[PDB]
């Protein structure tokens, strides 16, 4: 303890996280909030067709977001609210190009239904003199929620559990995201009985608790970027992916 | 590949094999035959009755 | 299917065995792989310089395949009698009836007599076969490339005419291949083309130019066989044929 | 003496400059996933000199290569600059798709994700993707036909842009150090492709 | 024995063939026939890289020809030189869509990489009183081979094994066919050291034998279809979708 | 020769094909091996020496 | 590859063709019985190549 | 240091050890020193008397290293072309890349 | 020490150059000689090859090539690593130009 000898290697030990041919790395230890208990299985009850988790290319992690947060951001200021089986959809459609040239994403463009466990990091890069907090909090099936427009706020999601990215730190937020929703699977193109709100487990969201502040020369940006591995999933239903459709623009 | 130095034999050339001895003698060939151990053989009807 | 045979009707006393000419001549003939070892007429040339050819420049250089050289009748007015004639082989015959091979060859070529200079051997794997054309002898000109000189890397041997004058050779398997090709070959994949020739062996005298000329327009043929690790794969059926005996007269 | 005990041994091999307003997605190097990494001297001679990393020389004596390459990265900075970036790999571009890359195009294939903060080295160990159990050489004896272009590529795009203090300096190098992985392995012995500086004279056959 | 009592049901028993999700069925005996032993899995030679056969959706029976078989066809006559890799994917390209709507053959839409073991069936549906031949044979690596114009043809693919379909019988031809190529693995894009040629194994051929016979005002036409497991298969080196490119045309 | 002329139905063909595929026996066996008096198609060239 | 693997393996030979008005004494071949079986291909070269 | 390797970032799943082609080709490379006894061209000349030679002189002499001599391109009208197109070769290549030898 | 093959009845010399030095091991890299006692320190030798003919039989020996081979020799043994000296690519070498 209380020994420091940085040497060219630098001083600290480097966490990792390997999952399939994807590695990524956090000097900070992350900071766990998990909202529910994890999921079993379900392909039981409603699925006699073909199913199966594809682990060696859902679960690989892939970016769904990234923002600046300079300081001219106000405390309760919005940063993204992303939904998350959506934004690894309608991201890569943002970046103009089909749901079929991601390999995370593939399934999705033929299997009818989605069902699995969630992981998200909200990495962070803020140089260790800025003084800020982000909360990064998964709120389930949001937009079912009518008066969530006033609910959603600092003051409301720090009641249910959250992770904390304090800028000081640059601390890297995990998130497992465990599924729960009304319906056992989430379909991921117009289906019978619902077409409006596709594949919408919910809405993370990472709102500001505390806005960037800093010398008036320091350095004003602070970036931060959004992993988000897909584990435990499953999925069902196989179907043709001409019926698939570009998620809604958000 | 270790060296070899020690000294190599000294053997005298001759252009051919006796043409004169036929017995208590192997002599080598380049046989036309395909198979090397091979040799000409005599099915039981094709015994050499002559001595 | 091919190989099934619904209802046989034998009419057949069983005839002895004879062990393929073993209960007769002494030796089988079953293994076609021990006949494919007996040596064959692989290439054939007239040594001709063009260039004024330095000490390190290769005479000739040939790619070294199974399949055997694309076949060189010759121009009309000097056919090679024996390819114009007896035409092909039994090597590339049988190398008719498969589609992948995986093995070495041996060469033992065969300099002209009257010319005493050494000669030199190299193998280079790594030169692709580039179509069935040009998979032939080629006499190489005016040094431009690392093609036309010896080089220091690849496998290599030096026999000295005067002492004996046919260098034997053992072809060894280096591609970064399952196994080659064994047809005829077109080229399709750019990386198809280093899936056909073992190498692309060169020969080269040291000769300085004024004793090059002793060396021009003599004789040098080339044998080949299979080198008992080779090892064809797929059946492949046999392409059409073309009856010797039935070949044209010289007409008087 | 032994191919692997001189492929086992970092040779500097690039020299990347990062400096803070590369945005996110800034190319920093894309170089070849081969052992037959680069870097040109730049030299007055008529036949340029080139660094290589010792597995990139060692590795040129022989036709064939195959297994896993590992470049190191030093990314020199002070604990108190802060970025992240991806280190990529694309198994099969050809040049043509060398182009129209960007880290997101990357993110799809395997790469890997680094924060620079405290520690500031890392390195990545390039996989070795390919149809071929073995793989032919880049260059060759004096003879362009029979050179093989580079299985696979590098890349290195900045994940997240540095943000640095102040009072520490707006650029960071890196260095890239190429080394012959844990199952770096040639087989075939075949001419150098790379001759010595101890001589770089040359003559042209002209034949005027 | 010889006790015929048909029913409503019919009279035959009826051997299936269940995959993934797709059954299929044929009243009569396959005549199998199989070019090669059964491939090593050789991912252990040539790839670091997350490799991952998926059973659950590219063994999945697919159609990849149809082809009508009338009368008019003279004896040696081709119907459909069907490359097989590619046909799977040129076929789908071909009915106008691209690869990442069918579910077998995803995969392909992102991964450099292909090695595997194939399956195909050619089913047919000749009356019972029509007299003909079909023969179905494979042949490896064709293209490599610019002599086989003259071999093509059916004296040339009867002495290499062959499935043979009698009109009369309407005999279906299994074909099982092991991957065997110079390379161990094949691309599914251009790839660095090969561009022509692409995920092109060999080729399966079906020669006419024996062409229609048939009573002047008989039934003239004898459709076929040919259908393609692509079972033992494993794929590597995970790749965008974008680099791929629409098979070529046949 | 056929034995016993081919009797067919008036709704099916008036021709049948036959196919003759050949076989080395069970008891097919060759010895000594010489030039063939086979060429391969892969070059059909020819050159005739006319001496005129 | 043996003599025996490949000499057990079947290629097509002749293709007769066997009409309802062949009477009971018509012939439909008589090839030779030796492993020469032929048939010539009608192609337009100087000198036709044969399937074996 | 050099070697050292500060934090390894595995993606690759092992691959199968080759043994230097001895799985394959039969034989194994891994020994730099046995690739090193290929013989290798070393110098190269046309003899030119020049005095009258009696028995006993000798007609060349070279000192002989394993670093290989200085590479000889040759005069610009007549090179000899191996060394000029060739560059040096396989064990001064090695030889380039250590310090002292005995041996 | 010496050896007299005879050209005629087989033209090739073999050798086995060994190691003579008062040394350690020698230099291996380029050398410049700076000690004069330094020059001891790279060459196994000095090797001379020299015909025995007289003068008059000495015309057809004139511009005759005379190849040398070599190799390490088992024996042999490099020791200190030293990094390599900038390469030059060998495919990127000129060409002729017609
Ligand atoms: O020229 C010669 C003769 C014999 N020898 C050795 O001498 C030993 C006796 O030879 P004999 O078989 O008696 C034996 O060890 C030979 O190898 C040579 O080394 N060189």
């Amino acid at each position: 303890m209380d020994n420091p000898n940085p040497g060219p290697d630098g001083e600290g030990e480097v966490e990792l996280e390997k999952d399939s041919n994807v590695v990524l790395t956090t000097q900070r230890d992350p900071s766990t909030s998990i909202p529910a208990p994890v999921s079993v299985k379900w392909s039981r009850w409603t699925s006699n067709d073909v199913v199966d988790d594809y682990a060696t290319i859902t679960s690989r992690w892939y970016q769904i977001a990234e923002f600046v947060w300079s300081k001219d951001d106000p405390f309760d200021k919005e940063l993204a609210r992303l939904i998350l089986p959506r934004a690894l959809l309608s991201s890569i459609e943002a970046n103009s190009d089909a749901i079929c040239d991601v390999p995370n994403t593939i399934p999705f463009k033929v299997h009818a239904y989605w069902r699995g466990d969630m992981e998200v990091r909200v990495q962070i890069n803020s140089n260790k003199f800025q003084v800020g907090q982000l909360q990064a909090t998964w709120y389930y099936s949001d937009h079912e929620n009518l008066n969530i427009s006033s609910k959603r706020s600092v003051y409301g999601f720090s009641q249910m559990d959250h992770a904390l990215i304090s800028a000081s730190a640059s601390n890297e937020a995990k998130l497992v995201i465990p599924f729960k929703h009304v319906y056992p699977f989430l379909p991921t193109r117009i289906v019978p009985d619902w077409t409006t709100g596709i594949l919408d487990m919910g809405a993370l969201n990472i709102r500001v608790i505390a806005p960037l502040r800093m010398s008036a020369t320091g350095p004003t940006t602070c970036n931060v970027v959004v992993f988000i591995k897909l584990n435990n999933s499953e999925f069902t239903g196989t179907s043709s992916g001409k019926f698939y459709a570009s998620q809604i623009r958000a | 590949n270790p060296s070899y130095q020690q000294s190599p034999r000294h053997f005298v050339p001759t252009g051919m094999h006796s043409l004169a001895l036929g017995t208590n003698l192997v002599e080598p060939l380049h046989a036309l035959r395909l198979d090397a151990a091979g040799t000409t053989q005599h099915p039981v009807g094709c015994a050499p009755d002559e001595d | 299917e091919e190989s099934r045979n619904t209802t046989v009707l034998d009419t057949t006393t069983t005839l002895q065995s004879s062990g393929f000419g073993r209960a007769f001549f002494g030796e089988a003939f079953n293994d076609l792989k021990t006949l494919m070892r007996r040596y064959q007429l692989y290439g054939q040339l007239l040594l001709s310089v063009t260039t004024d050819k330095d000490i390190d420049h290769c005479m000739f250089t040939f790619p070294c395949l199974p399949q055997g050289l694309a076949l060189d009748i010759g121009s009309a007015g000097s056919p090679h009698e024996i390819f114009n004639r007896c035409r092909d082989g039994i090597i590339p015959l049988i190398a008719s009836g498969y589609r992948f091979y995986r093995g070495d060859l041996r060469y033992k070529i065969v300099f002209p007599s009257n010319v005493n200079s050494n000669i030199w051997v190299q193998h280079r794997p790594d030169r692709r076969l580039e179509g069935w054309s040009a998979a032939k002898i080629v006499n190489c000109d005016a040094v431009s490339t690392g093609q036309g000189v010896y080089n220091h890397g690849y496998a290599s041997h030096i026999q000295i005419t005067r002492v004996n004058n046919v260098i034997e050779l053992e072809v060894p398997f280096y591609n970064a291949t399952c196994y080659n090709y064994l047809q005829a070959f077109n080229a399709s994949s750019a990386a198809s083309s280093y899936a056909v020739s073992l190498g692309e062996i060169s020969v080269g005298f040291q000769a300085t130019s004024d004793d090059i000329a002793s060396i021009v327009n003599k004789p040098v043929t080339i044998y080949y066989s299979i080198g008992d690790g080779m090892q064809f794969s797929q059946w492949v059926g046999y392409q059409p044929m073309m009856i010797l005996d039935q070949l044209p007269a010289p007409v008087v | 003496m032994t191919v692997s005990s001189i492929a086992s041994r970092y040779g500097l091999i690039r020299r990347v400059q990062w400096k803070k307003d590369h945005a996110k997605g800034s190319l920093l190097l894309q170089l070849d996933a081969d052992p037959f990494v680069e870097q040109r001297i730049e030299g007055t001679n008529p036949i340029s000199l080139y660094w290589f990393a010792p597995v990139g020389v060692v590795s040129s004596m022989f036709m064939q290569w195959r297994g896993s390459l590992e470049y190191r990265f030093d990314i020199i900075a002070s604990q108190f600059h802060t970025g992240r970036l991806i280190v990529g790999y694309v198994p099969g571009l050809t040049a043509s798709l060398q182009l129209q890359m960007d880290y997101m195009k990357l993110k799809s294939s395997s790469y890997v994700v680094f924060d620079l903060q405290e520690s500031n080295s890392f390195t990545f160990e390039v996989p070795y993707v390919s149809y071929r159990p073995w793989w032919v050489r880049k260059y060759g004896g004096n003879y362009l036909p029979s050179s093989t272009d580079a299985p696979s590529t590098l890349f290195m795009y900045v994940q997240v842009p540095l943000i640095p203090m102040e009072a520490v300096s707006d650029t960071i190098d890196i260095n890239v150090y190429v080394r012959g992985g844990s199952s770096f392995e040639v087989c075939v012995p075949v001419q150098p492709s790379l001759g010595l500086n101890w001589n770089t004279d040359f003559i042209l056959r002209n034949d005027e």
